[PDB]
């Protein structure tokens, strides 16, 4: 019927003076672009028909086509920017918002789909869909006692386009729009649905990806203990975004680190410092990088929890970016821990994998390093115990990476290897 | 110190 | 991101 119908043949029955014959038309068009290979879109704008399909939105005496026409758009705005800025520059985010408020539910979750692909393009249009006043209605579409009585899939694309208008930088996303979201961003936090969840994280991580005061808006909302139970869901859907929202969250204040740890997420570091996913691993190492940057109660509770050994095995052996990570870990816990602190570092066996990894290419890791070692020195300084902290480095080997790294091209490197060499091997 | 991103 | 239907 309206299947594998050429583009000239929608375009036939689009021109027609006939509503009927445009709604078969339309469907036509729906079906050829949401079949999953190469869909004609390109064709299909050439053709002239946006426009068209815009003014369908608004037939509220045939809702099909109004279904059928916002489908076919919602495809369009899923491609490329050029193809979505297509579906904006026919006028169709003020069209789609005022569908929101359809009483035909699949068509306002049409919508609602139509308007999370135009606001996850990029900041200008997320927030062009801001202006045109699309907060208000999406949030009215949740304002229910228990959201368990919500369709599973409208619920679900709610949430998605949300968490688009909480997406991006350069800029991010207006003051008063996030303020607006987050009440009903929460609830949606602490739903039940695995998906759901995985899409209010990633909201919730998009939030806390920028400065302290943006960070300050989410924790003071509460959802810190409810993301560290997240953190440890079975579904690595959540866990991803979970742990991207913690992470960020450790990059603020100390104070703002501090209700992580009052949390219980360090307990959760266990599992994901040995988390069979690399991602996961070198998030979570990112994540403790952050943590041993903090105060020296915040190191002690690194130490508490046990996480040291686990240090020392991400750097004796992992991926090879989550093993940088947890030089940065090393070197902050250094830089701002206890001479104790720091002695415990070296009883739990950190020098002989760091010292393995000065071999490594990348000249970063080597700078991170050789200023750990230093630090290290310096505590032991404090306790006159410099020269077994020698003979450790010299036994395993480091003492002639380090020497060698004198010829390294670095500037910094043969600067910082040669001050070692010449203060503790001398 | 804190690393961002 | 973007998601296309069906």
């Amino acid at each position: 019927g309206t299947v594998n119908w050429s583009v000239e043949d929608i375009v036939k029955g689009i021109n027609s003076n006939n509503l009927e014959s445009q709604l078969q038309a339309t469907q036509a068009a729906r079906k050829l672009l949401s079949r999953e290979k190469q869909p004609p879109i390109d064709n299909i704008i050439r053709a002239g028909l946006i426009p068209k399909f815009v003014s369908f939105l608004g037939k509220t005496d045939c809702s099909p086509i109004q279904f059928e026409s916002a489908w076919a758009l919602t495809n369009i705005a899923s491609g490329t920017s050029e193809q979505t800025k297509a579906v904006v520059d026919g006028g169709a985010i003020p069209a789609f918002i005022s569908l929101l408020a359809s009483p035909h539910a699949h068509i306002s979750e049409q919508a609602v789909w139509a308007l999370g692909n135009i606001a996850g393009d990029g900041s200008a249009f997320r927030d062009l869909v801001i202006k045109h006043g699309a907060i208000d209605p999406l949030l009215a579409l949740l304002a229910v006692p228990d959201l368990s009585t919500l369709a599973c899939g409208y619920l679900r694309n709610l949430t998605w386009t949300l968490s688009n208008l909480c997406r991006n930088k350069n800029p991010a996303p207006p003051l008063d729009a996030v303020e607006q979201i987050l009440p009903t961003l929460v609830r949606l936090l602490h739903h039940n649905d695995p998906e759901v969840l995985a899409d209010s994280c990633w909201a919730i991580s998009y939030l806390t990806d920028g400065p302290n005061e943006r960070i300050e808006m989410v924790v003071k909302k509460g959802v810190v203990p409810q993301l560290v139970k997240l953190l440890g869901a079975t579904e690595l859907p959540i866990v991803t975004p979970a742990l991207r929202a913690i992470g960020n969250i450790v990059t603020g204040t100390d104070e703002q680190t501090q209700k992580v740890i009052d949390a219980g997420a360090l307990a959760v570091f266990p599992s994901l410092l040995t988390n069979p996913k690399t991602n996961i691993q070198k998030e979570a190492t990112w994540t403790m990088s952050n943590i041993t940057a903090g105060r020296q109660d915040q190191i002690q509770q690194v130490v508490n929890h046990g996480l040291v050994p686990f240090l020392v095995g991400v750097l004796s052996k992992a991926d090879f970016k989550t093993q940088k990570e947890a030089a940065w870990a090393i070197t902050n816990y250094t830089s701002g821990g206890t001479v104790e602190q720091i002695v415990y570092l070296v009883h739990c066996g950190i020098i002989e994998p760091l010292m393995n990894l000065l071999s490594a290419k990348d000249t970063k890791i080597i700078q991170v390093i050789l200023d750990a070692i230093s630090n290290i020195f310096q505590a032991a300084e404090k306790l006159g115990e410099t020269e077994k902290l020698s003979i450790m480095i010299e036994e395993c080997g480091g003492l002639d990476k380090i020497e060698a790294l004198q010829r390294h091209e670095n500037e910094s490197v043969y600067k910082a290897s040669l001050n070692l060499i010449e203060k503790y091997f001398s | 110190c804190k690393r961002k991103i | 991101k973007k998601l296309a239907r069906e």
